[PDB]
């Protein structure tokens, strides 16, 4: 998991990388409520990281986000 | 609901039609009074468990559900004809019109057409004809927006019931059908997928049933769509899956060079200078993209004469993936591969017969590892023996290439 917030974190890769991983999870969005913890944990963590890297760049991230809200 | 099923399962062991209707005391009649009673509930899910409870209850007892219903229908039709159906809240609506349109389908002479049910079609017509904005007002408030939704979902599926019946607007001849037809026509063109999927279902079962279509009628339905297919700058997403969905609708009504003036829109919007300007990002969520992959989406449900295009729509594709430095990605890939998939031996005949220019090669085999591309490798199965014969004949006829 430390690649994912690698990427986000950094200032040049943090928009498109940002867009792809919530279009990617926006598919498995039915998955956070399978009842077991290891599926569920890891797709809760990817989307806190999501919006982490939304807050540290607020102008530029939150573009990106505004169709999924 | 699974213990109300499991204790009517249990006391209809030894049940006969006798003891389900009242007498010439019968034990279900009762029971099927209170079930008959909450058929017109404000609360969709107590419909659907009594008819789902009416049903299993006739099915034991071997009998029609119109018999066990018939002494019984006065009491849920006469509070429904006793008001007028434009001043109550928007539940009690959705519920009246869902019992009266489960009632007219047990049998064709259940519920006659008497005034009441031609005056209760007719505010149904208006109802669903009627504009958000008059609806109460929409606040943008998610429940009113649900409420107005499913309320004109319900209207057009009693329209479409009551079409089946040929006695509806037969007798008249004024304009009842083709106000009907107008208004399926109008609500297939809405912004919520419900009512655009009632409408379709509705508007293909009237087709099919009539076999015929007077020419004014498909004109002024059809001419909407084509009104807004004038100007590029003007092209938006939504006039484009209105089009889709007339075209999968009217197959054989449509005719050729509406693909070559949406080629001519697309080569107006593809820019040199906006395409440089939006490489460098991630572009997939533009509007200008999507405006073009939706322009692109259309090939694929146009008649056999669309075959034609093949070549150009396949320049155009791989031109934009250049001009954007893309490549095995871009949102041009889906739409082209539905519609490269309708014309197998086309497209093998078309890449064997430019086999030494190293570009489409590439492009076909990037086509036929994706997972929905299963027709072409039939294809290829198939003529895998001239593939190699002509691949033969290319080496051995003595080039550098």
């Amino acid at each position: 998991l430390h690649i994912p917030q690698f990427f986000l974190a950094s200032e040049a890769t943090s928009p498109s990388f940002c867009g792809i991983l919530l279009r990617f999870l926006m598919e498995r969005i039915e998955d956070v409520g399978s009842a077991d913890i290891k599926k569920s944990s890891i797709l809760l963590r990817l989307f806190k990281l999501a919006f982490m890297a939304v807050t540290l760049f607020a102008n530029q991230n939150e573009q990106v986000l505004l169709p999924h809200v | 609901q699974v213990t109300l099923e499991q204790l009517l399962a249990r006391i209809t062991r030894n049940a006969k039609k006798q003891d389900c209707l009242p007498p010439p005391p019968p034990r279900l009649a009762q029971l099927v009074m209170m079930l008959n009673s909450e058929l017109a509930h404000m609360n969709r899910h107590v419909r659907a468990t009594a008819r789902r409870s009416i049903e299993a209850i006739a099915a034991a007892a071997q009998a029609e559900v119109w018999e066990l219903l018939e002494p019984h229908k006065k009491h849920i039709l006469g509070p429904i004809y006793a008001k007028p159906l434009r001043a109550l809240p928007f539940a009690i609506q959705i519920g009246y019109i869902d019992a009266v349109t489960y009632y007219m389908s047990l049998k064709r002479d259940f519920v006659p057409f008497d005034e009441n049910l031609n005056r209760l079609l007719m505010e149904s017509l208006a109802l669903a004809d009627a504009s958000d904005e008059s609806l109460a007002g929409k606040t943008l408030e998610f429940r009113t927006h649900d409420f107005i939704v499913n309320l004109r979902v319900s209207c057009i599926k009693i329209l479409s019931r009551a079409m089946s019946f040929e006695e509806f607007g037969s007798g008249s001849n004024n304009p009842t059908r083709p106000k009907v037809v107008s208004v399926f026509f109008k609500c297939l063109y809405s912004d919520s997928q419900p009512t655009i999927d009632a409408a379709n279902d509705a508007l293909k079962a009237v087709l099919q049933h009539t076999t015929k279509l007077p020419k004014d009628l498909l004109q002024s339905g059809l001419r909407p769509v084509l009104a807004s297919l004038q100007d590029a700058k003007r092209l938006t997403v939504h006039s484009l899956d209105n089009l889709g969905r007339l075209l999968r609708l009217l197959t054989t009504y449509f005719k050729v060079e509406i693909g070559t003036r949406l080629l001519e829109h697309v080569k107006q919007i593809a820019d040199p200078n906006f395409l440089q300007q939006l490489s460098f990002t991630f572009f997939e969520q533009n509007n200008a993209m999507k405006v073009i992959a939706a322009v692109f989406n259309i090939f694929h449900l146009l008649p056999d004469a669309a075959r034609q295009f093949k070549e150009r729509v396949i320049d155009n594709v791989l031109d934009l993936e250049q001009k954007l430095r893309r490549t095995h990605h871009s949102p041009f890939r889906l739409p082209l591969y539905k519609y490269l998939n309708k014309y197998p031996s086309d497209i093998w005949a078309f890449t064997l017969q430019k086999l030494e220019d190293l570009r489409y090669g590439r492009f076909l085999a990037q086509v036929l590892r994706h997972p929905d591309s299963q027709v072409l490798r039939d294809y290829g199965a198939a003529n895998v023996e001239f593939i190699i014969k002509t691949c033969n004949t290319v080496v051995v006829s003595g080039k550098e290439t």
